[PDB]
RNA sequence: GAACGUAGAGUUAAGGUGCCGGAAUACACGCUCAUCAGA
RNA sequence: CUCCACACAAUAUAGAUGGAUACGAAUAAGGCGUCCUUGUGGCGUCGCUGAACCAUAGCAGGCUAGCAACGGUGCACUUGGCGGAAAGGCCUUGGGUGCUUGCUGGCGAAUUGCAAUGGCGUGGGGAUAAAUCAUUUGUAUACGACUUAGA
């Protein structure tokens, strides 16, 4: 479903003479709570040798956009299994936000690459600010000052049983 | 192929030579009846033969040829299941050859095969001549109909032989005024 | 002669939450996306997929990124909604709207003008 | 003057069925220009009429009429189910099926 | 809504529109589809003459989408049989169906459900590439109706300016306006 | 998928929702035009 | 085609109860109007659904009264033209004769009691154009069939 991002934070825990480790927090893009924190332990436990039972969340937080108004540019950096071998894979994405960007990019890595929601792995996304950075071409396309464009797609759904106009993509 | 018997004694024209409308207006086929065969001396004229300039003697057989006479015409328009004739157009004077091959018991019928039709040169013609017009307008391609002068001939039938015959000249409208 | 999906095309939102309001597409996000922003019409700025939204041939000059109390400035100042109001189709949609809100005896008043109509233009024709 | 009708007809689609076992009780309605369910929540409970003409003058007329009413509503499309006091003959299939107003809330 | 609906072949597909009327046969509404010869094909000619092949081991284009929406149909019930009765085909559009308006099925039409950039098929031609001669036929009978529509067009428009003046000089009027508070 | 008295009403599992065939020719994003894809 | 006898009929059968209401092509283009330099010209318009248009008051549509126009409209005629793809329909002349809700009148409706829809077949005679059987032929033929010819 539609992802949120969460500040997730954990801390295994406080044993005896052994006071205030270290609160490991991490940022988990999921449809709700509870596969957000099931993600944070999938990878508390990549990270290092805990379980579950070992260690506790400490803080799960939905974190918002600041400025969900401004159409932002991201690198991302994807980690996942072809299921043999493991490689990584650096995306960039123009997208208002970062939620939905990540949206896509499931989207898209479920589109070419045949992998699951548990077989992806996020490593990062992050804004890029000034332009020119933009690595990919595709991105870079709508980059242009002064963009113009025809609408593909002029089909639309008729509704209706019969037409009596013999319709046209007058487009 | 199957080797069934004949229809009709007088066999089918299934195909016609292909229309030119740019030579006049005339037949296609012909209705005769064969006498026999013979033998006719004559020269061969074949350069690259052997028997060029030479004296050949050849086998021919000739059919007997009354002059045949048109009774009336048939137009055919296009449908996209086939051709089909819209009517059919006829004469007034019709002889009793031809009023003979309509009925299988002329000697005792009374004869009333075109009776009513030829009051229909009685009029004017406005039925008739409207569908001269309508072949004119209509009917792509026209067929005449045809009979042979069968008492002129030592056949034992009085009875005459109807057919058609494609015209391929040119002109549907000088076709059917022709 | 085309339309295009440019900055300060103004839209109309056929399906959705709006249903038809005038926005206007204040920035491009791909060739399916897009951030149009409505202020005028009360629809807020959002991200929209295209098939959502039908572009009018109405637009005007609109700085790239601009923001709300901006935008709203330039529309103003566009002035398009009574250039959108001139149009016809517009007034159609107005119509089919209109149609919709009749009443029975309005609709009784439609039909005995359409029949006095009638006899004025049956009077006005044949004899021109 | 031209047109007395005070009813919606419809097309009996059909009876409510599996792809191996039809409901010959629930029958099956398309209402003309309905298209989504919530324009069928206006023809809720609305008292059907299947009018058919017979062969024999029954009382005073040939024409007779099975009654019935709306249920609800069946698929997206806006077709809509019924129940009648006697079922369907469902040779009655696309048939046009009279639907009143009454019992009207407006 | 209408008791005899005429549906126009061209540009259209052929399994779709096959759906569409099958669906509204069983539905009860009478169809005549007319220029049925201008069908389209989805694939390339060469496909769908490979087909016809193979399904081969009649020629006409009404023939073929008849075969396409019988299939469709359960067309041993009697009920699959009246509805079938209800249908007629026509290639071309013959008396009396050329003097009334041919509808279209928006859902079944080439150019909005093909993707630019692909190649179809004109039934017509697969017809007389199978052994249907009577395409030249139908298009000479044709191009004598598109004479005569428009003509009939011609007049019709000029009319129709007739009656937008008369409506022009009918405007202003008090009358009007009541229509235009009325909203018409 | 579900241990099944006889019914009525509702909700669902699985399975589907172009037509047969009941139910979106829904929506969204990518990929494939195959001279017998594929489902 | 026609004279006696009797069975429905003035109807409907896969589903009547306002109207099936006509350009063609293109779609990375069209249409409409207009102008000129008639063009692959220019200008403007339009689509973004028929949710349109046309018809639509009156006892399931009564009886009358005028006002105004030379309209509209039905029917039977009548004039002429168009229609062959399966034309079987379209359009027009001219009157007739109805209605007219374009406007304004005047009498009737009830109790139906609060919804229950509310020419074609037979049976018996009469007349008729042909066809068949029969005769006959042999271009045909196991036989049919073919095929002459006969008031």
């Amino acid at each position: 479903a539609h992802f949120k991002e969460y500040q997730v934070i954990g801390r295994r825990l406080p044993t005896e003479s052994v006071p205030e480790p270290k609160l490991f927090r991490m940022r988990i893009f999921a449809s709700n709570e509870v596969i957000a924190k099931s993600r944070y332990w999938y990878f508390l436990q990549k990270l290092h040798k805990v379980k579950k039972a070992s260690g506790e969340i400490v803080s799960i937080n939905q974190i918002n956009e600041a400025h969900p108004t401004k159409v932002k540019n991201f690198g991302v950096w994807v980690r996942y299994d072809s299921r043999s071998g493991t490689h990584n894979m650096y995306k960039e994405i123009r997208d208002v936000s970062r939620v939905a960007a990540v949206e896509t990019l499931y989207q898209d890595m479920a589109a070419r690459h045949r992998a699951r929601f548990r077989s992806i792995h996020i490593l990062k996304v992050a804004e890029i600010e000034k332009t020119a950075d933009v690595k990919r071409q595709y991105v870079k396309q709508f980059l242009t000052k002064d963009l113009k464009f025809p609408l593909p797609h002029r089909v639309q759904k008729s509704t209706k049983t019969f037409s009596y106009k013999r319709p046209s993509t007058f487009y | 192929l199957p080797r069934k018997r004949a229809a009709s004694i007088r066999a089918r024209v299934k195909a016609f030579p292909k229309d030119d409308r740019s030579k006049p207006v005339a037949l296609t086929s012909f209705l005769g009846y064969k006498a026999g065969m013979t033998t006719i001396v004559r020269d061969l004229d074949r350069p690259g033969s052997k028997f060029h300039k030479r004296e050949v003697v050849e086998a021919v057989t000739v059919v007997d040829t009354p002059p045949v006479v048109v009774v009336g015409v048939v137009g055919y328009v296009e449908t996209p299941r086939g051709l089909r004739s819209l009517t059919t157009v006829w004469a007034e004077h019709l002889s009793d050859e031809v009023k003979r091959r309509f009925y299988k018991n002329w000697y005792k019928s009374k004869k009333k095969a075109f009776t009513k039709y030829s009051a229909k040169y009685a009029q004017d013609g406005a039925g008739i001549e409207r569908e001269l017009a309508r072949i004119k307008k209509y009917a792509s391609v026209v067929r005449v109909l045809v009979h042979t002068q069968i008492r002129k001939t030592p056949l034992a039938q009085k009875k005459a032989h109807l057919a058609e015959i494609q015209l391929n000249g040119g002109s549907i409208s000088e076709k059917v005024d022709w | 002669n085309w339309r295009l999906v440019e900055v300060g095309r103004v839209v109309l939102i056929k399906k959705g939450q709006s249903a038809g309001k005038l926005a206007a597409i204040v920035e491009i996000i791909d060739q399916k996306k897009v951030l149009i922003d409505g202020p005028k019409a009360g629809v807020p700025r959002q991200a929209i997929n295209l098939g959502q939204v039908v572009l009018t041939p109405l637009t005007f000059a609109l700085p790239r990124g601009a923001r709300t109390a901006t935008v709203s400035k330039k529309w103003a100042a566009a002035a398009v909604c009574e250039k959108w109001a001139a149009s016809s189709w517009a007034k159609k949609i107005a119509q089919r709207e209109r149609r919709a809100a009749l009443t029975d005896f309005e609709r009784f008043q439609v039909m005995v003008l359409r029949k006095q109509k009638r006899y004025t233009v049956k009077k006005a024709l044949a004899k021109a | 003057a031209e047109s007395h009708r005070l009813y919606v007809k419809g097309k009996h689609l059909s009876y409510q069925r599996s792809k191996r076992v039809n409901n010959p009780n629930v029958s099956l309605i398309k209402i003309e220009g309905v298209a989504t369910p919530q324009d069928a929540q206006f023809y809720l409970g609305k008292r059907i009429a299947y009018v058919y003409r017979a062969s024999k003058e029954v009382r005073g007329s040939k024409i007779r009429v099975m009654w019935g009413k709306v249920t609800r509503t069946h698929g997206n499309s806006g077709v809509v189910r019924a129940t009648f006091r006697n079922n369907l003959p469902a040779k009655t299939f696309g048939a046009s099926v009279r639907i009143f107003l009454y019992p009207s809330n407006i | 809504v209408e008791p005899v609906v005429v549906i126009d072949g061209k540009g259209h597909l052929v399994g779709r529109l096959a759906s569409v009327v099958a669906k509204q046969l069983l539905n009860g509404q009478k169809i005549v589809v007319v220029r049925a010869e201008e069908l389209n094909i989805s694939g390339e000619f060469f496909r769908n003459k490979l087909k016809y092949h193979d399904f081969l081991r009649f020629r006409a284009p009404s023939r073929i989408f008849y075969k396409a929406l019988r299939g469709m149909v359960s067309h041993k019930t009697a009920r699959g049989k009246a509805a079938l009765e209800r249908l007629k085909v026509f290639e071309g559009i013959p008396p009396p169906y050329d003097k009334k308006k041919r509808v279209v099925v928006p859902q079944a039409l080439r150019v909005l459900r093909l993707k630019p950039g692909r190649k179809y098929t004109t039934l017509g031609k697969l017809s007389t590439s199978v052994g249907w001669k009577y395409e030249d036929v139908v298009a000479k009978l044709e191009a004598k109706r598109k004479v005569s529509s428009a003509e009939y067009y011609a007049k019709k428009r000029a009319f129709t300016k007739k009656v937008a003046s008369a409506n022009a000089t009918a405007a202003e009027s008090d009358v009007a306006k009541q229509l235009a508070a009325l909203g018409y």
